[PDB]
């Protein structure tokens, strides 16, 4: 409850803004540029802890699972 | 998956 | 009351993390401008009910979350 | 900018 940033109102905003961005990723050529960027980033130290999310995004596995 | 995020939006009621 | 099947806390975490990955993508050269052009169209798309504040926070460069 | 706010929330997760 003492969280300043990871809050339920913010989670809500992120969820909605993420849906807005997902439909952008469908736009022509955005898809392939995103996968290309994920490729460029796969060896990058700043993304330790994000391996499962990188894999799900590159493999086409869903953003959320039931 | 957008459909699933949408369903998840339907659950914020 | 139904327990949530999609808007679960574990999904909120993955979406949060996946959103950070896409944020850095949006900074890539050319992506930002094509994003803003996409927001300019979508703002008129009648399939987005209740997203108006989010569409304009994004279009006008407001932060994704609020302290 | 807004990414560092995201990152601070992430470090607030665990
Ligand atoms: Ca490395
Ligand atoms: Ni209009």
């Amino acid at each position: 409850t003492n969280n300043k940033y990871y809050t339920e109102e913010n989670k809500k905003k992120v969820w909605k803004k993420h849906m807005i961005v997902l439909k952008f990723l469908e736009q022509p050529g955005i898809s392939e540029a995103y996968l290309n960027y994920l490729q460029e980033e796969i060896h990058n130290d700043e993304w330790i802890g994000f391996e499962n999310e990188f894999f799900e995004e590159l493999t086409g596995k869903p953003v959320i699972n039931v | 998956s957008y459909e699933e995020m949408a369903k998840g939006y339907e659950e914020m009621a």
